[PDB]
C-alpha cells in the first residue's frame, strides 16, 4: 500500500469530499464497529481546528491497514468542506453531515460500537458567560450517556475537549464536585474522559529545560511527524505520498503506546494477585514490553469508570481486571 | 441555553430534586429530556411557553373564546366587584374568580358513576367536578357511565377557592345530605 | 368589505407586549392601568399574550396532575411517549395503527354548542344554567364548563366568556355553551 513520502503515515490519493460523505442510511448500512467517532461542533464561518492532527496519529504507518480504526466525523458540512483540503489524503475516513446532538445521527454511526467517541468544538471560546461556552459539548456528552440500545448508555467510551476547565464538574455524575479543585484532580480528568488546553501550558517550561523531552512526547502523540514532514507541509503542496522505498519503509517499526489486559493470556498470572514489579520485569524480559502505568476500575466492589495510575511502586498489588499501559514494537 | 445549564447544574449537584423550568422555545425541550437524571415520572417538568401559547390559541380555533376560558383557570384570583362595572364585566369577572383544584372525593361518592358524582357535586356542593385520577394511575376527563368512583379517588374541580372544594371531601350522605346552604357542609360530618 | 364581512371575521392575535391590547379594538374605553385579563379583547377571546401563562410555574408545583390535565386538552393529546419519539430526532413516526392503540381515538374534547336550536333550545328560551347542566350531562354525558354570551344584548358580534356560572344563572337563546364531550 501507499504512504506519505517520509514513510511515517498511511496515505491515499486525493478525493472530493463527496467520495466520503454519507447519509444516515449509508452510515447505518456500513459495518461501523471499533471505529472512532468525532462529534464536531462547528459553524461554517468558525476557525479551522486542524482535524488532521486528530486523524494523522490514527493513521500511523506502524499499524497494519486491517487494524486502522475507521473514522467518521459528524458535523457541519460547510465547515468540513474547508477542513477537507487537509483530510483528503487519509484512508478509512467518512463524514455524516448534521448535528451530533441528533440521536438519529448517532445511531446510524453505531455510537454504541465505537472504540472512542471524541467530542470537539470549533466555536468562539468566549461567546457568552463561562457557564455557556461548553454547553454544546456537555449536552452532547450527557445525550450519548443517556441513550439506550437494543441487542449501552454510560458504557460508551467518551473523551471531550472543554473550552473552560471549570465546566468539567457538569461532565459527570457520582462525582462530589468542588469548584476550588484544579482540573487535574477531578474525576473526569483522572478517568481520561476530559481534556482542556490548560494542562499543556508547562510544555513551554519543559521545552526550555529539555528540548529532547518535547521531541519524545511528539514522536509519540503525533504518531511520528518528523521535521521533514513539517517542512513538506510548509511547501503548501499538501502531504506528498505514494509507494515508498524499502529504505524509508524500514521506519514502520516505530514504538507505539498500547494497552493490554491482565484478564487473559500469559500475563494473567500477575493479574491474579501478583505485583506490578513482577509484571514489569516479566513483560520486559520475555516480550520487550515496557510498562508505564495501569488503568484500574474505580468501583472495585458498579460503574465502568477507570482511573489511570502512572508508574506504580514495585510492590503495588494487581487486580485481574487491570489494564496496563505499555510501550511496544508489535 | 442559560436555563438548560441551570437545570444541568442542579441535577449534577443532586439528581432527585424536582426541577420545574420555564422554556421559551419548543425545540430546546429535547435537549433537557435527554439529561440522564431528568424524569417526568419523578415530577420534573418543562413549562414551554411557546408550546402552551400555540396550544391555547389553537383550541380557540375549535371553540372561539376558549383560550380565555382556560387561561383564567390557571391564575389565582378572587372576585372583587366595583360599582362602575357593567353587567357583562361583572359576569366575566365572577368567572375569573374560578381556578382548577384537586381534592379527594369523600366515601359518600364510592360506587357512583362519574355522571352521578358530577350531578351531585354541581347540584348539592356547587362544585364543577370535571375529571378524576383513576387508580399505576391515569387521569380521566369527563369519563362515561362505565367508570365508577373508587375509594379515595382524587377529583378535579373548577371552584372559587380551595375552601370550596373541601366540601367534596367533607360531604356525607347521612349527615349533610339535607343541608340547604352549602356553608353548613363542614367538619367531616362525624 | 366583501361581496355576496369586516368586523364579523373571527380573529385571535398573539401580542408580544400586553399594553398594546388597547389598540386592538374600538368601542372599548381603554385604560393603561387595567391588567390584560380585564380588557375587552382578552375577555372576548380576541387577544392572547404569554404573561397569562406565568402561574403555570406555581400550579406546576402545587398540583402536577392539573398541569397534565390542561395539556391533554390544549395539545389534543401529546403524551410523554410522543415527546420521547420527537426527542429521538427522527421526526414524528407514523403509519397505519393497530386497533389496540386506535382505541384512544375517543379522547374527550372541548367543544362549543348553541342554544339557538336542537334539544337544548328549551333552556335557551329563558331557562337557567343549572337546568341545562343537569339535563345535558344526564341525557348526553355533555359536561358544561361555561358560556359565550353576546356583549351587546339589546349591535356588534362580540361575545364574552363566563366560566362556571351559578346554578340559577339565566340563559339567553343566543348563548353558546363550552362543553366537554366524547362525540
Ligand atoms: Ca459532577
Ligand atoms: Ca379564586
Ligand atoms: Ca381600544
Amino acid at each position: 500500500r501507499k504512504f506519505d513520502s517520509t514513510g511515517m503515515f498511511h496515505w491515499c490519493p486525493d478525493r472530493p469530499l463527496n467520495d466520503c460523505l454519507q447519509d444516515r442510511s449509508q452510515a447505518s448500512a456500513s459495518g461501523l464497529r471499533n471505529h472512532v467517532v468525532v462529534c464536531l461542533f462547528a459553524d461554517a464561518a468558525s476557525p479551522l481546528i486542524g482535524l488532521r492532527n486528530l486523524v494523522m496519529p490514527l493513521r500511523a504507518s506502524n499499524f497494519h491497514y486491517h487494524e486502522l480504526k475507521p473514522t467518521i466525523i459528524v458535523g457541519n458540512l460547510d465547515y468540513l468542506h474547508r477542513e477537507w483540503k487537509t483530510l483528503q489524503n487519509f484512508p478509512k475516513l467518512s463524514i455524516l453531515p448534521g448535528s451530533p446532538l441528533n440521536r438519529a445521527n448517532l445511531r446510524a454511526v453505531n455510537i454504541n460500537l465505537c472504540d472512542m467517541c471524541v467530542i470537539v468544538s470549533a466555536k468562539d471560546r468566549n461567546m457568552e458567560d463561562p457557564n455557556l461556552v461548553d454547553k454544546e459539548a456537555i449536552l452532547c456528552s450527557l445525550n450519548i450517556k443517556a441513550m439506550t440500545f437494543d441487542d449501552a448508555g454510560a458504557n460508551v467510551p467518551l473523551i471531550t475537549e472543554l473550552a473552560n476547565d471549570s465546566n468539567v464538574q457538569f461532565l459527570d455524575q457520582d462525582d462530589d464536585d468542588d469548584p476550588d479543585t484544579e482540573l487535574y484532580m477531578t474525576q473526569p480528568f483522572a478517568c481520561g474522559t476530559a481534556f482542556a488546553v490548560s494542562v499543556l501550558d508547562s510544555l513551554m517550561s519543559t521545552s526550555y529545560f529539555n528540548d529532547n523531552a518535547l521531541t519524545l512526547i511528539r514522536t509519540l502523540i503525533t504518531g511520528g511527524a518528523t521535521p521533514e514532514l513539517e517542512q513538506i507541509l510548509a511547501e503548501g503542496a499538501g502531504m506528498r505520498g505514494g509507494y515508498c522505498s524499502p529504505a524509508v519503509l524500514a521506519n514502520r517499526d516505530r514504538c507505539r503506546v498500547a494497552q493490554i489486559s491482565l484478564f487473559d493470556g500469559p500475563l494473567a498470572q500477575f493479574g491474579q494477585g501478583g505485583h506490578y514489579g513482577e509484571l514489569f520485569v516479566y513483560a520486559l524480559r520475555h516480550f520487550g514490553i515496557l510498562c508505564i502505568g495501569l488503568y484500574r476500575f474505580r468501583d472495585t466492589n458498579p460503574s465502568s469508570k477507570r482511573y489511570v495510575i502512572t508508574n506504580p511502586p514495585e510492590d503495588f498489588p494487581l487486580l485481574p481486571t487491570d489494564q496496563v499501559y505499555v510501550l511496544t514494537y508489535k | 441555553a442559560a436555563n438548560i445549564m441551570r437545570v444541568i447544574s442542579i441535577k449534577n449537584y443532586h439528581s432527585d430534586i424536582k426541577v420545574i423550568v420555564q422554556l421559551l422555545q419548543y425545540h430546546n425541550k429535547a435537549y433537557l429530556l435527554n439529561i440522564p437524571s431528568w424524569d417526568w415520572k419523578r415530577g420534573d417538568d418543562a413549562v414551554c411557553v411557546a408550546e402552551l401559547k400555540l396550544g391555547f390559541i389553537a383550541q380557540s380555533c375549535l371553540a372561539p373564546g376558549f383560550s380565555t376560558l382556560m387561561a383564567n383557570l390557571f391564575t389565582m384570583r378572587s372576585y372583587k366587584p366595583t360599582p362602575e362595572m357593567s353587567q357583562w364585566q361583572t359576569d366575566y369577572m365572577r368567572g375569573t374568580g374560578m381556578e382548577m383544584y384537586t381534592e379527594y372525593l369523600s366515601s359518600a361518592f364510592n360506587a357512583l358513576t362519574f355522571p352521578e358524582a358530577a350531578e351531585l357535586c354541581f347540584s348539592k356542593l356547587k362544585l364543577l367536578l370535571l375529571a378524576i385520577e383513576v387508580r399505576e394511575s391515569t387521569l380521566a376527563i369527563n369519563p362515561g357511565p362505565k367508570v365508577k368512583i373508587e375509594n379515595a379517588t382524587q377529583g378535579f374541580f373548577i371552584a372559587e377557592s380551595a375552601e370550596e372544594v373541601k366540601r367534596a371531601f367533607y360531604y356525607c350522605k347521612n349527615c349533610h345530605a339535607n343541608v340547604s346552604d352549602v356553608r353548613q357542609i363542614k367538619k367531616c360530618k362525624c
